[PDB]
């Protein structure tokens, strides 16, 4: 047998490699620079023409299997890792194009939360997967994925990235190189999503509970006059080339307060954990809360799990979650790959499982006779 | 274990003796799981009242391609190796063989078989 | 060299003959999971048993094999049989003859099907049945007397005197530590405190255990319980959150002493206590007043002992003095009987052989049983 | 007083009002508190940060939608005040709550904590002049007319069924489980994920209910309809774009009869029909196989009934007569049973007066609630 490969097809960025790795050898933004696009179209995209997201998944496979790894499709075996409640018409595609163009021997959808769990050894875990387009939660109990007490929430990348470029285009300063060092507001119409992800990573953090509860009090203005602290130093950042945006002290640490700020419905990034776990069994509270895990590469933002831990144990004292969740202990896991590359490194460590693999992994042989991928929902 | 479990479970079935006992029925390795921190290293206050130069933290494209520790500071990120290129082969699905490339296709701009549309 | 193994609708009680106290004691409990369509994670047993279904409860649907003391899914048993002998007590059962336990007046099948598994898929030397209540006197050192024998499948009260029993005076009770159980859920619910799923019947019946307690005057505990809030008594969950049952924890175990509350339209174990003396002759009467044994864990709530004996005295006539036996090991009551028998050189004669079974079938345990 | 009662049926989804003397309940309104999405510190906002029933309605995508009653109890007290001061408001009824009686219609084993704190607030934020806390079940034979029949009441929040021959109530024959059609419209979201459309707003909740109702129907067999190929039915949203539904549509309402598939240990609504049959006496199973009535929304849907008669047979004794006769007005049934049974001089002696509360006690609401 050889090294069963690992793929795990994401909006933002796709984590690459072979099985029995320390991490990923290829990871990259999952785009295409198709003839004739100014801008290259991302690779993943739910809700469309099954013909034009089969032409852009063979697209993408093709430059993962020859340009950034080099080994045959047919030859090895392919470990898809994708996360629980993936649109079904992807999942249907992705295998279609695996199976039928690249006809590789068999494929294995594992899912992200399950895997993250195989890389500290825990057998019952809290997985929480802060994504780019949603920030999923979803409780493993010794194996078993539990889909009753699920949680996701619109406050991962994609949501952080649009709330960046409103409050940039608001107090928007840009040195042109034209007469523009006085400040010159919205001299571009929109931001390319490239440059916000990079002054998310450098300029943004995460701010510390105290300061951030009064940062979120002092943009309200409620019966108050001037309560905010005291912001960083505005840092210039260069925009294609001449053009030079300083970035206001208040926007790296407001931008990041929109994932942790209430909103009256009482759902942030930290609620989902305590709304998950006071629907889960009774029996396994306390398992669950002692091991929490936080992958995905939003969670990645500096002091990003001091302030999730430190919210928990806040909105813990809250009324709602004070009689069942009152006296529970929270640690947080800390895993050995980064916190972007845990997802993978499942995938690699369960490939590594070459007895195991070929039994739960779908055959080509079967896909060809029934064309009937397995699901969580009902055959 | 599981493939011992389910191969005497799979040539029982098809036995069909309906586990019938002729004979007796029925080391081990064991990992520590990872501990559990209390509480997890907070942001440091050198954060909070100081410049930040974009020359000293590293962009996105440069932070991931060193992904098995990707560091925010500059003097961290070392140097990678040079990423190997390929030598594609053509092979069609009715058709076999259809073109190649010779085994020194470093410093050559020779194919072993020539085969293309314009050529026929 | 033999084994005892006593198969109790709630705990399997199993050993080795001669030991004073039981080997290995699990709940008797088959773990399936609620597996969905998605692929599980690595060190997955398709089907868990005992302490270990004990300890994966939460995922897991907890279903009792043995209910009233009738084995319903074979397939179960088998199971947990095969966890007793390989796993738990680490002896191989064609090495060692079985004894097995079943409760008086069950279904003929049922002892039928149970020494064909034995025989067949175990292949054990010997296998004698014997009933639960006919051993609960040897634990005693007592020939002389009835027992009030409650499980928590079933209630049997069997009338033995100088060592021969009486069938006909034999009684039998639907009504045991599981109705109990699932009549807690029910009062506790009318409180505030939901318990619906078999995860949680079982966090149910570990509150039973350690709170409820019988009341002498039911009506008089049900006053004080109203003014004052001195039997309230506060039980943590396997999660952080703390209950506090009140009047409930007196009230469950009243249901033994009146079946009305469950609404079985039954006598109550007091009653039923008092009714099979009756059936027996009228000379034998004083010994089973003078001699009556509480057995198994039904009969290990604080203070049962003191309402037994009231209820009795009353229904019983006045002249007679009646004396409730409560020895410390109740809950192994039945197999330290067991334990007493098998060891005894008499008993060796008793046991039905492979080469009995063969020849005559599986219905020559009807003949050798009691 | 003589002035007529107040009928308020307490359905998690939708709370229906009215008098007595109507023959269909005139103002029924969505069981929800509206509070503006963003925390309102400024002017020209939603003013008074209260919406509820069709104010809500209008300004819906802009609030955030909070249900005050989850499983048929009461979770925030303060929210239900309000909700029950919008029923004597100008906008319903528009009538002093002091001058009418009131009948409530809780459903059948509810915390005992609950109705007493139903009663007190009844008592003393309004000053009615007496009240009358009832099952929902009994209500609904009122409105079809027959003193025997099995009621399988499907609400939002909780699915019972409850046996009552010749106008006689077994309450240990009782059967409730908490899968109703809240959970039904929380397993559509989480299969419209997996169609790739997320409704993770309060507000964007209420559209997956409004899906659900609109179109979802219950295959005869689920697994011939999920090989078949789907139409996929464009659903239209308020905003007005289109959503094909497709396979998501028949497979969620499907956890209503098979709750094992999601991962919710529960019986069913198939079984727990079957089940409160079966528990009930042996001479009373044919009649109440012979008369069931279904009752609530979450019996509405498309083809209910004919897998129903499908999955009971297959579970009932065979060559059995089994008549499950569905009322025209099944949402609304709960209501006119209690219009009738208020309209009777009989309900004069049952209601409990607001001087015999004060005197009596605590108890006075429970004792008469039978
Ligand atoms: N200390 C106790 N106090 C009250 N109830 C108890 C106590 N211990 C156990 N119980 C209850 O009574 C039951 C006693 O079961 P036990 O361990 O005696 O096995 P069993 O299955 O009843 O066996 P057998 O029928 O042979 O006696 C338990 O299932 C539990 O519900
Ligand atoms: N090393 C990093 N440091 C900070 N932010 C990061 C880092 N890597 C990724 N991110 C951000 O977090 C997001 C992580 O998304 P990712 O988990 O890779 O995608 P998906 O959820 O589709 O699998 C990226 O879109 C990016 O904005
Ligand atoms: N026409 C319909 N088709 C399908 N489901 C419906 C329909 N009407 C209502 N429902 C469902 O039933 C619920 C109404 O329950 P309801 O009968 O008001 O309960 P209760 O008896 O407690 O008052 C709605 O919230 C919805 O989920
Ligand atoms: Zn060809």
């Amino acid at each position: 047998e050889k090294t069963a490969v690992v793929i795990d097809l994401g909006e933002a960025f796709t984590k690459c490699g072979f099985a029995g790795e320390t991490g990923p050898r290829c990871i990259i933004p999952s785009v295409i620079k198709k003839a004739g696009m100014p801008k290259p179209i991302k690779v993943v995209q739910y809700n469309i023409n099954t013909e034009e997201l089969y032409s852009y998944l063979k697209e993408f496979i093709h430059i993962l299997y020859f340009r950034h790894l080099l080994v045959n499709p047919r030859d090895r075996r392919v470990v898809v890792i994708e996360s629980v409640l993936c649109p079904s018409h992807f999942r249907e595609t992705l295998t279609r194009v695996l199976f039928k163009y690249f006809e590789v021997p068999s494929v294995l959808l594992a899912p992200s939360h399950l895997m993250a769990l195989l890389t500290l050894g825990i057998n019952s875990a809290m997985v929480l997967d802060c994504g780019y387009r949603e920030s999923l939660v979803l409780p493993i109990y010794e194996g078993i994925p539990v889909l009753n007490c699920w949680g996701a929430l619109p406050l991962g990348g994609k949501a952080l990235h649009k709330e960046l470029e409103t409050q940039l285009l608001e107090q928007c300063t840009v040195d042109t190189g034209a007469a523009k060092e006085q400040s010159l507001p919205s001299v571009m119409g929109s931001i390319p999503e490239g440059v916000l992800e990079d002054i998310k990573v450098r300029t943004c953090f995460v701010s510390d509970l105290t300061r951030g509860l009064k940062i979120q009090a002092a943009k309200f203005n409620i019966d108050g006059n001037t309560e905010r602290p005291s912001p960083p130093p505005n840092v210039d950042y260069p925009l294609d080339g001449e053009k030079i945006l300083h970035v206001l002290g208040s926007i790296r640490d407001s931008v990041v307060e929109i994932l942790f700020e209430q909103d009256n419905e009482e759902k942030s990034v930290a609620t989902l954990i305590l709304d998950s776990l006071m629907q889960c069994p009774i029996d396994t509270r306390k398992q669950l809360a002692e091991n929490l895990v936080i992958i995905g590469g939003t969670s990645m933002l500096p002091g990003f799990l001091h302030r999730l831990l430190a919210e928990i144990r806040y909105l813990v004292e809250k009324p709602k979650y004070k009689k069942t969740l009152g006296t529970k202990t929270f640690r947080i896991h800390t895993p050995p790959a980064k916190a972007n590359c845990v997802a993978w490194l499942g995938g690699a460590i369960f490939g590594a499982l070459q007895d195991i693999l070929g039994s739960r992994s779908v055959s080509k042989e079967y896909y060809n006779q029934t064309g009937r991928i397995p699901d969580w929902c009902s055959l | 274990k599981e493939k011992v479990e389910r191969d005497r479970k799979k040539l029982a079935r098809r036995r069909n003796y309906m586990p019938l006992a002729f004979s007796q029925h029925t080391k081990e390795i064991k990992i520590e799981p990872a501990q559990a921190v209390d509480e997890v290293e907070p942001l440091p206050e050198d954060y909070y009242t100081r410049p930040v130069n974009l020359t000293e933290v590293t962009t996105l494209q440069q932070r991931l391609l060193q992904p098995d520790f990707q560091p925010i500071c500059a003097s961290q990120l070392y140097p990678r190796h040079k990423h190997l290129l390929i030598k594609r082969s053509l092979r069609c699905r009715q058709c076999e063989h259809n073109l190649s490339k010779p085994e020194f296709n470093p410093t050559s701009i020779k194919f072993k078989i020539q085969l293309v549309a314009v050529n026929y | 060299a033999a084994l005892v193994v006593d198969n109790g609708s709630g705990m399997c009680k199993a050993g080795f003959a001669g030991d004073d106290a039981p080997r290995a004691v699990f709940p008797s409990i088959v773990g399936r999971p609620r597996h969905q369509g998605v692929m599980v994670g690595m060190g997955q047993k398709d089907s868990y048993v005992g302490d270990e279904a004990q300890s994966k409860r939460g995922i897991l649907t907890l279903k009792y094999p043995i209910e009233h003391g009738i084995v319903t899914n074979w397939d179960d048993m088998e199971k947990i049989w095969h966890h007793t002998f390989y796993n738990e007590l680490r002896v191989a059962p064609e090495e060692h003859p079985v004894l097995l336990t079943e409760a008086p007046l069950n279904p003929k099948a049922n002892r039928e099907k149970m020494t064909q598994i034995m025989f067949e898929t175990f292949n054990t030397p010997a296998m004698y049945v014997a009933i639960q209540a006919v051993l609960s006197l040897y634990a005693s050192g007592r020939t002389t007397g009835i027992v009030m024998d409650s499980g928590d499948g079933v209630t049997h009260t069997v009338p033995i005197y100088e060592g021969y029993a009486l069938p006909h005076a034999i009684l039998r009770l639907d009504l045991a530590g599981r109705d109990l159980t699932d009549y807690l859920m029910k009062i506790l619910t009318e409180r505030g405190y939901s318990f619906t799923t078999t995860a949680e019947r079982e966090i149910v019946r570990d509150i039973k255990e350690k709170l409820c307690y019988v009341a002498l005057d039911f009506e008089q505990e049900m006053a004080t319980a109203a003014s004052s809030s001195s039997l309230e008594k506060s039980y943590e969950l396997p999660d952080g959150q703390v209950i506090t049952i009140g009047n409930e924890r007196f009230r469950c175990p009243e249901a033994l002493f009146q079946p009305s509350f469950l609404g079985m339209e039954s006598c109550g174990i007091h009653e039923t206590t008092f009714n099979s003396i009756m059936k027996c002759d009228v000379d034998i009467r004083k010994d089973l007043y003078a001699n009556t044994v509480l057995s198994g864990g039904t009969t290990m709530y604080p203070g049962i002992a003191d309402r037994m004996q009231k209820e009795i005295t009353a229904l019983a006539p006045s002249t007679m003095k009646i004396k409730i036996i409560a020895p410390p090991e109740r809950k192994y009551s039945v197999w330290i009987g067991g334990s007493i028998l098998a060891s005894l050189s008499t008993f060796q004669q008793m046991w039905i052989s492979k080469q009995e079974y063969d020849e005559s079938g599986p219905s020559i345990v009807h003949r050798k049983c009691f | 007083i003589a002035n007529q009662p107040v009928v308020i049926d307490n359905g998690s989804g939708v709370i229906k009002a009215g008098f007595a003397g109507d023959q269909i309940p005139k103002y029924c309104f969505p069981n929800y508190v509206g509070r503006p999405k963003h925390v309102r510190v400024m002017a020209g906002a939603l003013e008074g940060d209260i919406f509820i029933g069709p104010k809500a309605e209008e300004h819906r995508g802009l609030l955030s939608i909070r249900y005050p009653m989850e499983h048929g109890i009461v979770k925030d007290w303060n929210d239900m005040e309000r909700i029950w001061q919008y029923v004597y408001s100008k906008d319903q009824l528009q009538t002093f709550s002091e001058e009418h009686p009131v009948l409530l219609t809780e459903a059948p084993l509810n915390p005992r904590k609950n109705r007493e704190r139903a009663a007190e607030v009844f008592f003393e934020t309004f000053n009615v002049p007496a009240l009358f806390i009832s099952m929902q079940a009994v209500l609904s034979l009122y409105a079809t007319g027959r003193t025997t029949g099995v009621v399988l009441d499907s609400g939002d929040g909780v699915t019972h069924a409850v046996p009552i021959y010749e106008g006689f109530a077994m309450p240990h024959s009782i059967m409730r489980i908490d899968i109703a059609g809240r959970d039904v419209s929380r397993f559509l979201r989480l299969y419209l994920r997996k169609e790739g459309y997320d409704f993770h707003s309060s507000s964007e909740f209420e559209i997956v209910k409004a899906i659900k109702e609109r179109a979802c129907y219950l295959s005869i067999n689920p697994q011939k309809d999920e090989t078949l190929e789907t139409e996929k039915a464009q659903y239209y949203l308020p905003d007005g774009s289109t959503i094909e539904i497709g396979p998501s549509r028949f497979r969620a309402p499907e956890l209503l009869f098979r709750p094992d598939l999601i991962g919710e240990e529960s019986e069913g609504i198939h079984e727990v029909l079957v089940f409160a049959i079966q528990k009930s006496d042996m001479d009373l199973r044919r009649t109440l196989f012979s008369n069931i009535v279904l009752s609530g929304g979450s019996t509405l849907f498309k083809g209910f009934g004919d897998r129903l008669l499908s999955e009971v047979k297959k579970l009932a004794p065979k060559d059995v007569k089994i008549r499950i006769s569905a009322p025209q007005e099944r949402l609304y049934s709960t209501w006119i049973g209690g219009s009738i049974l208020a309209s009777l001089d009989t309900f004069k002696k049952m209601w409990v007066s607001k001087k015999e509360y004060e005197e009596d006690g605590a108890r006075s609401i429970h004792r008469k609630t039978f």
